């Protein structure tokens, strides 16, 4: 390699005075220096059109000055000048000026700030620069690489490229010189010698820029087969034959209005066999998914896929509407812990209640946010997993067992079962579950969620009914003894008013009203302020009872006659039998297939292509944390989590920033689930402020969360599609390219499936929905082909929302 | 724990201890035979 | 079942049995009170042939506010019925 | 000898065309007889179904480039960058509404204002090919503006 020189001809700011600046640099690799002082960032060299153009006109009718026995800038440019007038390339007339100007004083970076910057100049018969006519064009290399030494071999040769402006010239001049020895000269500060000049003057013209010349006579120096070419050349046609070749295997890439990486990268043939053809001549050479076989092998790429994001994780969560998530998914996970955890204290006599599933569910939340691979899942306890307690509790109080040993022996076989999983590379089976399962999944549960909001509010009206008379001297300890008046008719009104509010609040998001700024601002923060307003509300109504949040009074066991923190696993009060240590498996494999399907069908749900989530999802490294940390917290008396679909799903919703009706980003961070397990862990001491929330400003923000999960399923969109006339359809490729009635159809067999699966979890057997939901995999896959085309299943069962 | 309690042999990090040896033998046994298939 | 896939004007036939053949062979220029063929296709095969043409009526408009009294737009059938 | 296109892109379109296209015809031939090259630039009043020569779209713009042996003059790579010059949206705008040669000339001289030469370079093509991707969006900034 070789260093290059590139110096242009401006004048300065202070003084007027022109003279002599380096505008670039080549060590194989062009540097450029802005008009701050600095050198802007190595690229590689590309080359306008016309400057090249340009360049071989020069050459051709150029003065080359071989082996020329000089060894300062005055001897070369008395030299150059001299043979200049005898190739009649400048006029006697013009010599004075001409030498005048080149044995200038030559400034370099270091003085650039020292005096006023420099100006672009053209040379005039009198001494003092003329101001360019032309339309000046900033540099582009200035502009895209400028606005923000030691590779240089001991024995390189050094080649100094010298650009002009002066009016006085009737066409532009090339000058070549190529010392007999390399010598050191004023122009180049640095310490090498210099062996080549480049000298290029002329007058203002059209389609030439002599900064643009000098860079492609530089460029053409710095490349490794002209300069060979160049120390071998006794004359003007063997530098012209070699820029031949060099303008032979050069690429041309014209405009396009679409540019792209992959057409592009169609181009690496053609630049191989450019660069093979111009060294061919000269004497120098040119210098989540899927199964990977290997044991935990998913597990090692789930981390590797995630964990590098860790500072964005942390970074990405200063954004307000991160706290209003977490003002968000604090109440979306604390009031179903609550409600939970009282109805497993009723049942299981207080073995498991409250403060368990509250430290439980904040312990679980911490780690999987600090470690998990989606930290968009929320971790907490859902139906299923109090059915399975509930029917295990019924079970060891059949057989006179201990039901929190047995829980231990579970989680232990748990454990077990989870490693064999995650070490054969289980997860890959979650790809056979399509947008089918997961959408019929999705809408169940959303259903279910509705109607159990809507059940709630129905049993507060049966608890305090309407009637003309009530008892006022009614006991108020622990909660109502009787009737009480205007309690039913003030949850409703507080319920609906908080939906309300929220639903107005989101209207108002994508509003146009106020400065958009703080509209989306105060749309953020929608619920926080609905359950605010709610709140106040309730509070200056002192007469009348409305039920309010109830955490326990201190972080102790929910039974302290039954159990400690710490559970024996050979029993508290009584040896537990050698047989359940090893029939705990049965109840144990199916704790996993609950949780395994309800977390991975959550991740799947929340981490679609269509949500706009580039950060990755981990279906291995999550199931692991989960079902361990279930396990674990079996031994101290603690249930077992999962990720939970509608808390999930609102926790990815709360995070999405829309763009100007289609998902732009996701905030995605481990800050705020972190910050909403730690608000959960804290509810305890937060009591004051808890015992002052109303459940029903809380059922209306779950009326809320059930509403808005709908947003993003094709079979929801179907449903209304049914209600819709075809004309009114949308244009999407499944009501494009099938036919209506044959959408319909599709829809009702999907609506079949959740008629079949809600009658299944109205019956005691509800632990069996896991399986009939599985069973929908097959029917995908087996039958639906029997009756639709393919066309029709990839466009009505599309992953990526694809029209074939 | 809490309340009375019955005294086993082993405490209750001693039983967890050799719960988990146990798991990890089972493992590392299935792990031998997953290695030894699918190689002869 | 009655999809419309394109359809042709024939501005070439039409231009020549019209007159206008020196104007345009692309542009359709047509003169008034002589009929005019257009090709009408359909992106699926129609079963029935009757129904379809029940189902289907053509709307002629010109100007920038077209309206019945102004006589700027005619709605009409595709039947051997019509008036021609 | 064999085209470079050829042996880079071959040893080993009604669906993609768009309804309202229309075809430009680039004919490119050598003759021996003529003394110099000779460039034929056609736009026709209206675009027009030539039945000698059968195309998917209607032809609109014809070239003709016919000339002798040359020195450094290729005339099928003639023929392709006059190709990839109706390619480009932005002189293909001004041959619909050129009314003049000197239109024609002055929306090819800034096609070539916005053109990139990339010289042969020792770099990896990988990198070399994508280090063009920020020097010709800063290139074409305002060229379709
Ligand atoms: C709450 C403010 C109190 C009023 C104080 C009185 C002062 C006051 O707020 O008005 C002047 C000021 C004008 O400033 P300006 O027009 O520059 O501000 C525009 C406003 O922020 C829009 O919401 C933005 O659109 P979007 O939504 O981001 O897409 C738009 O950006 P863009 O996207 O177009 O590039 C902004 O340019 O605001 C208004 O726009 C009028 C609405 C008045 C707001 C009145 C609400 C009651
Ligand atoms: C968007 C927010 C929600 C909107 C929907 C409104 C639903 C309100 C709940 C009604 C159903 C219910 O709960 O009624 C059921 C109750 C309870 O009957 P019971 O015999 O005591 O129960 C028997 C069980 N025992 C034996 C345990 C007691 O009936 C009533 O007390 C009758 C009065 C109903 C008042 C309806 C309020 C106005 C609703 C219309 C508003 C547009
Ligand atoms: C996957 C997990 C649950 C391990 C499977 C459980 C079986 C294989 C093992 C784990 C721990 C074992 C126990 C460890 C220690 C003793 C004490 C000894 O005096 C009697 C047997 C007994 C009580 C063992 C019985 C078998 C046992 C329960
Ligand atoms: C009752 C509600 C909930 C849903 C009922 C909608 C069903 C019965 C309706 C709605 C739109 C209808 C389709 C609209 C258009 C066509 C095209 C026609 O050439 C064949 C019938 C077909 C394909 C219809 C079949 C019946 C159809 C699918
Ligand atoms: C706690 O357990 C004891 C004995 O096991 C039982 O009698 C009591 O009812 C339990 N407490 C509650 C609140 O259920």
């Amino acid at each position: 390699k070789v260093y290059v020189e590139l110096q242009e001809l401006v004048m300065d700011e202070k003084n007027q005075e022109l003279r002599w600046m380096e505008a670039a640099r080549w060590v194989q690799l062009e540097e450029n220096l802005g008009e701050n002082g600095a050198w802007g960032r190595p690229h590689l060299s590309h080359l306008t059109f016309w400057s090249l153009l340009e360049l071989r006109r020069v050459f051709t009718k150029g003065t080359v000055l071989l082996d020329l026995q000089e060894t300062s800038l005055a001897g070369v440019a008395n030299q150059l000048l001299d043979r200049f007038i005898f190739e009649d390339q400048i006029r006697p007339q013009d010599r004075e000026e001409l030498l005048r100007a080149l044995l200038l004083k030559h400034s370099h970076a270091g003085e650039l700030e020292a005096l006023g910057g420099v100006k672009p100049a053209v040379l005039t018969r009198s001494g003092d620069p003329s101001q360019p006519l032309l339309p000046q064009h900033s540099s582009l290399e200035t502009q895209l690489f400028c606005e923000q030494l030691e590779k240089i071999p001991p024995d390189s040769e050094a080649t100094l490229v010298l650009v002009g402006r002066a009016d006085f010239l009737e066409q532009p001049v090339l000058g070549f010189v190529r010392l007999q020895e390399a010598a050191e000269l004023e122009a180049v500060e640095l310490p090498v010698p210099i062996r080549f000049l480049f000298v290029l003057l002329g007058p203002e013209a059209p389609h030439i820029d002599y900064t643009q010349l000098g860079r492609a006579a530089a460029t053409l120096m710095s490349e490794r087969v002209f300069r060979i070419d160049a120390y071998m050349a006794q004359s003007r046609g063997e530098l012209l034959h070699s820029l031949e070749g060099f303008l032979d295997c050069s690429l041309v890439l014209p405009p396009t209005d679409a540019p792209s990486e992959q057409a592009l990268l169609s181009l690496v043939p053609v630049q191989r066999e450019l660069l093979r053809r111009r060294y061919q001549s000269s004497p120098a050479k040119p210098d989540p998914l899927q199964q990977t076989g290997q044991l935990f092998g998913g597990l090692v790429r789930d981390i590797r896929r995630r964990y590098p994001y860790y500072l964005s994780d942390i970074t990405d969560a200063f954004s307000p509407q991160v706290l209003a998530a977490v003002i968000f998914i604090y109440f979306a996970a604390l009031s179903p812990a609550i409600t939970f955890g009282g109805l497993l204290g009723e049942k299981t006599r207080n073995q498991m209640g409250v403060s368990e599933l509250l430290i439980s569910t904040a312990v679980q939340g911490i780690l999987f946010a600090l470690l998990g691979a989606q930290p968009l899942l929320v971790v907490g306890f859902s139906g299923p997993l109090l059915v399975f307690e509930e029917a295990f509790f019924s079970f060891c109080e059949t057989n006179g067992l201990e039901y929190i040993v047995g829980r231990v022996w579970i989680g232990f076989w748990l454990i077990l079962l989870v490693v064999l999983v995650v070490a054969f590379e289980g997860s890959f089976l979650v790809r056979f579950i399509s947008r089918y399962t997961q959408e019929i999944f999705s809408f169940l549960i959303s259903l279910i969620f509705i109607y159990e909001t809507f059940s709630k509010l129905i049993k507060i009206f049966q608890d305090h009914p309407l009637q003309k008379t009530y008892n006022y001297n009614v006991l108020m300890v622990p909660k109502p003894q009787g009737p009480l008046p205007n309690t039913a008719l003030l949850s409703l009104v507080l319920m609906a008013g908080t939906f309300f509010f929220a639903m107005m609040l989101r209207k108002f998001k994508n509003s146009s009203y106020f400065p958009g700024k703080l509209r989306r601002v105060i749309g953020d923060f929608g619920v926080p302020i609905s359950i605010l307003i709610m709140v106040l509300v309730d509070f200056f109504i002192q007469d009348t009872y409305t039920q309010k949040l109830s955490v326990p009074d201190g972080f102790k066991v929910s039974n302290s006659s039954a159990r400690g923190w710490v559970i024996h696993p050979l029993g508290l009060r009584s040896e537990f039998p050698i047989w359940m240590m090893f029939a705990s498996a049965l109840p144990a494999l199916l704790v996993f297939i609950l949780i395994f399907l309800e977390s991975q069908i959550t991740t799947l749900i929340v981490s679609k292509p269509e949500r706009k989530m580039v950060k990755g999802s981990g279906f291995h490294l999550d199931l692991l944390l989960v079902v361990g940390m279930g396990g674990v917290a079996a031994l101290f008396g603690m249930p077992w989590l999962s990720a939970t679909t509608v808390r999930s799903v609102t926790h990815a919703n709360a995070l999405t920033v829309m763009g100007k009706a289609q998902i732009q980003e996701v905030k995605e961070q481990r800050i705020s689930g972190l910050l909403v397990a730690v608000l959960v862990g804290l509810s305890i001491l937060m009591e004051p402020i808890l015992s002052r929330i109303p459940l029903a400003v809380l059922f209306g923000i779950f009326l809320y969360m059930g509403v808005t999960s709908l947003s993003g399923i094709q079979l929801f969109d179907r449903i209304l599609l049914l209600f819709k006339p075809p004309k009114y359809h949308p244009d999407v490729p499944y009501v494009k390219r099938v036919k209506t009635w044959r959408m319909h159809l599709f829809t009702g067999i999907q609506i079949i499936c959740l008629a079949v699966l809600w009658v299944v979890k109205s019956t005691p057997a509800s632990l069996a929905l896991p399986f009939v939901l599985i069973l929908t995999v097959p029917l995908r896959r087996v039958l639906l082909p029997l009756i639709f085309r393919n066309v029709e299943l990839q466009c009505l069962d599309a992953d990526d929302a694809k029209a074939t | 724990g809490e309340r009375v309690q019955l005294a086993h042999h082993f405490s209750e990090p001693e039983i967890t201890l050799i719960i988990f040896g146990v798991m990890a033998g089972v493992i590392g046994t299935i792990l031998l035979i997953s290695y030894g298939i699918r190689r002869l | 079942a009655l999809g419309i896939k394109s359809c042709d004007f024939q501005a070439a036939r039409n231009n020549e049995e019209h007159h206008t053949k020196a104007l345009s062979s692309r542009r359709l220029f047509v003169r008034r009170g002589q009929p005019f063929t257009i090709i009408l296709y359909f992106r699926a095969p129609v079963r029935a042939f009757l129904p379809a043409l029940k189902k289907v009526a053509l709307t002629a408009q010109t100007g920038e506010q077209p309206s019945k009294i102004n006589r700027t737009q005619a709605t009409f059938p595709i039947s051997s019925l019509g008036d021609r | 000898h064999s085209s470079l296109e050829t042996q880079l892109f071959c040893e080993q379109i009604l669906e993609k065309i768009p309804p309202d296209s229309e075809a430009t015809l680039v004919l490119v031939g050598r003759a021996d007889f003529l003394e110099q090259p000779v460039l034929g630039f056609v736009r026709l009043q209206e675009a027009a179904e030539l039945e000698a020569v059968e195309l998917p779209v209607p032809i609109r713009f014809l070239f003709v480039l016919l000339g002798p042996e040359a020195p450094h003059i290729d005339y099928t790579q003639l023929g392709r960058a006059a190709a990839t010059l109706m390619s480009e949206r932005v002189f293909r705008i001004d041959a619909y509404m050129a009314q003049s040669r000197g239109e024609l000339l002055h929306s090819l001289e800034g096609f070539l204002d916005c053109s990139l030469v990339l010289p042969p370079t020792d770099a990896p093509s990988e990198q070399a090919l994508l280090s063009l991707v920020p020097v010709q969006r800063e290139l074409l900034r305002r060229r379709y503006q």
